[PDB]
């Protein structure tokens, strides 16, 4: 029950959370491996991690690059399953969340990798391309492998989209910033309070917003609108594109961002 | 919730981020209403017959058949304005965008057919439009390229992946999840996310309304199979929609076998190809075993697809419809032995319809068969490609 | 002696080396029998509708006439199979071609649409095909010259004189006057020697014939004027020769203007030449004061031509027809304006008949009228050469 | 009466004419007016002279070439006539014909150009392009200005058609020896001997054979099967064309060939 304990321990310090993402094994295992440890230690609360995907329809050039990298890195889903073992045998209790698309999830049969995931210590699941209402063979399978099915809140959300997610979902809500793709350059300006406040008022896991949150200041908004916290996603693969050839540059500068943009959300 | 059908048997659906659901929902319900919409209906007819050229002829081969038993008509949608059937569905498209007060366009284009057909389209009746296409098609199918640009769309090349129809469908996708307020996605063919394939039917489905009473004038009879090329299955469910209650009619399906199925280099997730979710649908896909979407080739630009439409991938499943594959070289002789027999230049696409219907026939010249070959265009954007192919040789 | 009158008031006659008197008479003979025969008018109306497409659409423009008083609307042999008007005749010429036991065609063309309808008629009925084209014009008009290769006919460029149009023609009719025992001459226009220009207009008549009955149909009356650009006049006399008797129905002409009339680079003998004798008839030509007969220019391959056929310049001279001018940049807008605005890329010799409705229009805005322009072909075969103008400016 | 002269002194002599033919100014005025001085002295008994035009229909490449050698020169019809009239000063007997196309003799008057003709002492004129279908306004205007109109009998010939040149012709029937256009190379070889003896049964004026006559034993071939002589043109040109950078060695080989063709008609 790590999100419910996560939320639970914020919510004691007042705090809201802040939610990293990068792409499995990019630009190499060890490195991604390096990279999420650094996540961590500068002050992650939890982590959202992608299989690397051939056509991540969902995503800006950012991480369209990240998932090439990977690629690039000869990283295939299989081995990304080594990595989360890896990763949640030396951090026990940190959330741990994985980005799909559809394809990668139910290839081998959707039941099977949720099996997988709960094997390997995965806490929840995002299919970006599986709306509510494609979602029931993918949220069943999910809560049967004791994963927690993640659904996205869009600004456009009617209400009974609200009530729908509110039951379907579990451990945090995805709070959409805005629509397009994924996208640091791309900031989300329009007002999330009537759709926080509605899925509270559903019983809602708690809303983290994420797409185009790349600065401190857009977490505390997050959080003052009453999200639970914020994900930066194309920030944080930004800083590994541009520090490649500098791997240790890389995990200085990964720390500062995490650090600030952590310390904005209490 | 959907007013209809979102799948055909298990393929199907509507595997978009939750963003887009609306969007698809506004436009299944503007597709009902205009159905039932006489004033809709009387506007979309005035275009087809009074500006893209309907009905298109239904023309018998007196040469290529010599010596055998096999009749061969060929359904002209290469006479079309715009010189593809992709015009037909385009113009239903455009009336619903207007209908749902859309003022821009986003389309993808391999051929460059449903590109030149978006873009004439937005011309007539006033949108801005916007086309994707990948830097690969951009070169081989360039004759399009010009002809989008002079009638005012922005023709943008994709470098990404394959660099040909996949990558430009990503693109297009992509660009309408943050712009689907203000631009309607045309799609191009019968396939992607409910209502599409659904849509793209009902506004192709005169091909085969036209080649029923064609044929029954001229023959008597219904034909004994109706063949087309299956790029994603617009101009084949566009021919097959009127007869499929007609269950002595074949219905055949032609996949691009590129440099031959054995090579991997092909465009036949139908018949080659494994069930998977990508691109909106549940459909049949080229992908790895690890279920990555796997790049796909062919000579035709049109057909370089990984995936097809979910109503072939049923009628296949039921066995109501039969899915073949021709190789390039196969679709080439096709090519030329049209030109040089009866006179007119074929898309390479349709080639590989008629390359099928020539295989039937030289295969057994005795077994007595009325065939018509959905001749979906026209090959004048091919001809430099095939060109340089031939000289090479 | 003659069947027929070879003549429109003083312009036409047969002035040919006395060697193809015989050939001319024998074609003369072929047509009358031909005209007269119920079996050959169903094959050549078979050909028209089944393999031809026609009748072609009557298309109203609903954006380029706004704000005016001018309904406009485009016959629309653009899209006739090959791609302009030239298809209709070429398939009866060659109809008498085998009535006449001839296995061989020799053909001109500049804007190779006459040439590629020659190729495509030859492949369909089993004629072997060879096409005189100006080295300019295979450069210019490119695209068509690898459809007419593609479709086995034999392309030969001519590099004489100005290698263009008037070039090609010298070069067919050499070539004729050797091998008219096998051979048959299809001339492209009402041009040339009796019976050609009596043969190009009974055999491109249902232009106008059909625009009649189609105009009737949608407006209830006739129209006010029928525009047509004049290379050698064929689709003008087309779209004309039903109209002639109706007096109210305005007949207008559109000649190249080129560069400029004031030039000299135009060709526009009609109203700038002068009667002269050359290419089998007395005619309209562009000719220096010595006799010598004057290189022409246009932007259009298909205009750019120092001639003009007879019964235009009959029709004029009676003040039946009115004739203008129209220039490159003239016709190059209209060009631009019928792609962006109604979606339809016209020929650059079709566009000259546009922009003069155009001027029509725009001159008088507030004047009421019903125009008819002959949307002559498409202008895929100008795609490049309006591209390199437009990027050079 | 120039040509009736010449055909009863070569009657009276047993003889065949040799006819050549030149475009009037090519390569320039005065080496073509020397060209023909040698033409007449080796021994022509009749000249065939070209006016340089634009679009010469019935012309193979040889003469197209030397229509625009001509062009070249700046030779204009005007200035054919001075070289005519130069010419039948120094030869006051010897038949001049010349070659035209019909534009050139349209364009300012077909009676006015047959007036001029008869001025220079022209005696007939050829028009290429005009059958004897259109030909009543040029052969009325050459008969009233005492110019021969000449007519083309074909192979193709019909018994009307014959009749026809027989009766409209002067001077002489142009005997057509092969379909096509003019040229050295291609040869006719199609008997005549049917259309001789219906020419001289219909009192037509004596008959040239001309078209590919390149060579002694087609010259003699055609006086053998009757016909009152032989034109060859191509040929003479052929020899212009060949020794353009030779003026001196043109008219040596010149002079060889009309003496080698002149001898065979004897
Ligand atoms: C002339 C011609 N004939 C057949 C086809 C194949 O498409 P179908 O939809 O009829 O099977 C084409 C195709 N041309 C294009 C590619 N289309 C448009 C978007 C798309 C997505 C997936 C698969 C196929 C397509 C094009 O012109 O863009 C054709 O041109
Ligand atoms: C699309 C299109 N529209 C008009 C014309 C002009 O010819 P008209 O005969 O209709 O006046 C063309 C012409 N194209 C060609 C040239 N033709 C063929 C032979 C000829 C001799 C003299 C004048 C004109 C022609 C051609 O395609 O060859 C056209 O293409
Ligand atoms: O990348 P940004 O900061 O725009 O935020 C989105 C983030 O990438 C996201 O959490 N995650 C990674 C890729 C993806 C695709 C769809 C939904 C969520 C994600
Ligand atoms: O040039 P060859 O020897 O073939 O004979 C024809 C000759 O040229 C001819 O007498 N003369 C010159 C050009 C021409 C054109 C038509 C008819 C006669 C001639
Ligand atoms: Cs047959
Ligand atoms: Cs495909
Ligand atoms: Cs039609
Ligand atoms: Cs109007
Ligand atoms: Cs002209």
């Amino acid at each position: 029950e790590r999100y419910e304990n996560l939320f639970a321990q914020l919510n004691d310090r007042r705090e809201g959370a802040f939610v990293p993402f990068v792409t499995l094994g990019d630009p190499g295992i060890e490195q991604s491996l390096k990279i999420i440890d650094t996540l961590i230690d500068a002050g992650a609360d939890a982590l959202e991690l992608g299989v690397p995907f051939s056509d991540p329809l969902a995503d800006g050039p950012t991480i369209q690059n990240a998932n090439l990298r990977a690629f690039a890195a000869g990283v295939t889903p299989a081995q990304c399953f080594e990595m989360l073992a890896i990763i949640r045998e030396k951090h026990p209790t940190i959330p741990i969340g994985l980005l799909m698309y559809a394809n990668l999830v139910f290839n081998n049969g959707i039941d099977a990798f949720y099996a997988r995931c709960e094997q390997v210590g995965v806490d929840s699941v995002l299919v970006a391309d599986v709306p509510v209402e494609e979602s029931a063979p993918f949220r069943q399978a999910a809560l049967r492998h004791n994963i927690a099915p993640i659904f996205i809140c869009p600004p456009n959300a009617d209400d009974d989209l609200l009530r729908q997610v509110a039951s379907y979902g579990r451990g945090y809500t995805y709070l959409l910033s805005r629509s397009g793709v994924t996208g640091a350059e791309n900031r989300g300006a329009l007002p999330l309070h009537h759709l926080i406040e509605k899925l509270k008022e559903y019983h809602a896991a708690p809303a983290l917003q994420g797409f185009g949150i790349s600065s401190p200041e857009q977490v505390s908004a997050a959080v003052r609108a009453g999200a639970a916290g914020a994900i930066s996603g194309s920030a944080i693969v930004k800083i590994i594109e541009k520090n490649l050839a500098s791997p240790k540059q890389m995990l200085a500068e990964l720390r500062s961002f995490v650090s600030a943009m952590k310390a904005a959300s209490r | 919730t959907t007013l209809l059908n979102p799948y055909f048997g298990e393929f199907g659906g509507m595997y978009v981020p939750q963003i887009l659901m609306p969007a698809l929902n506004q436009l299944e319900e503007a597709f009902v209403s205009a159905q039932k919409d006489p004033e809709f209906q009387a506007q979309f007819a005035d275009l087809l017959k009074n500006y893209a050229g309907r009905p298109t002829a239904l023309t018998k081969c007196q040469n290529i058949t010599a010596g055998t038993r096999t009749t061969l008509y060929l359904k002209r949608e290469d006479l079309l304005h715009g010189g593809a059937h992709k015009t037909n569905q385009v113009l239903g498209q455009a009336l619903l965008a207007k209908r749902m007060g859309k003022s821009e366009i986003i389309a993808e284009t391999g051929a460059g057919q449903h590109g030149v057909a978006s873009a004439l389209a937005s011309a007539l009746l006033g949108l801005k439009c916007r086309i994707y296409m990948g830097a690969k098609d951009v070169e081989r199918q360039s004759p399009n390229v010009f002809r989008m640009r002079l009638m005012g769309a922005e023709v943008i090349p994709v470098h990404s992946g394959s660099a040909t129809l996949k990558d430009a469908c990503n693109e297009a996708l992509r660009d309408w999840s943050g712009s689907y307020e203000t631009a309607h996605y045309m799609l191009g063919t019968a396939a992607g996310p409910h209502p599409y394939p659904t849509i793209v039917r009902e506004f192709q489905r005169m091909i085969g309304e036209e080649t029923k009473a064609q044929i029954l004038d001229k023959e008597g009879r219904l034909p004994d199979a109706v063949i087309a090329c299956v790029g994603g299955g617009s101009n084949a469910i566009g021919m097959f929609a009127d007869f499929i209650n007609d269950t002595s009619v074949g219905l055949i399906g032609v996949e691009p076998g590129g440099h031959g199925i054995e090579t991997g280099e092909h465009g036949a997730p139908l018949k080659h190809g494994r069930v998977g979710i990508y691109f909106g649908m549940k459909a049949p896909m080229m992908q790895t075993a690890d279920g990555q979407i796997e790049e796909s080739y062919s000579i035709s630009a049109g057909l370089d697809f990984p995936s097809v439409g979910p109503q072939h991938a049923y009628l296949n499943s039921i066995g109501r419809a039969d899915y073949v594959s021709i190789t390039d070289d196969e679709a080439l002789e096709a090519f030329k032995t049209l030109c040089r027999h009866e006179g007119i230049i074929p898309a390479l696409e349709s080639s590989h319809a008629l390359a099928h219907a020539l295989k039937m026939m030289r295969e057994q010249p005795e077994k007595e068969q009325l065939l018509v070959v959905n001749l979906s265009g026209r090959g004048d954007k091919d001809i430099f490609t095939v060109h340089d192919i031939l000289k090479a040789r």
